[PDB]
């Protein structure tokens, strides 16, 4: 238990979580358009002309 | 050459609630232009009275 100096190290491990991307870099979901405004079915003329 | 991966990372796991992360996290990396940009560094904000607004993650699909 003489606690001698030892000598300098070779180099460095170093060990992390590496994450997952199977999932990401697929294609892009973005948010659906909303449609844009389109006319009514079954508009007719209701109003007619007095006399 | 870690910083991206840790960034997106943690993105990752505040988008889908994983690991305790909040979901109100800021993570924000300042990137090294080697210009006179802003100060570099990664910056991770959960504190309260920020303001917050959500898009949505097209490469998670979720807000």
């Amino acid at each position: 238990g003489g606690l001698t100096c030892a000598s300098a190290p070779q180099g460095t491990l170093r060990i992390l979580e590496g994450p997952q991307q199977s999932l990401s870099g697929s294609p892009l979901q973005p948010i659906p358009a909303s449609p844009p405004p389109q006319i009514p079915p079954g508009l007719r003329p209701r109003f007619c002309a007095f006399g | 050459d870690l910083a991206p991966g840790i960034a997106d990372s943690l993105r990752h796991f505040k988008v889908l609630r994983e690991k305790r992360i909040p979901p109100w996290m800021e993570v924000v990396l300042i990137p090294m232009t080697g210009k006179p940009s802003l100060y570099p560094g990664l910056f991770l904000f959960t504190t309260p009275c920020r303001l917050v607004r959500p898009v949505q993650n097209l490469a998670l699909g979720k807000e």
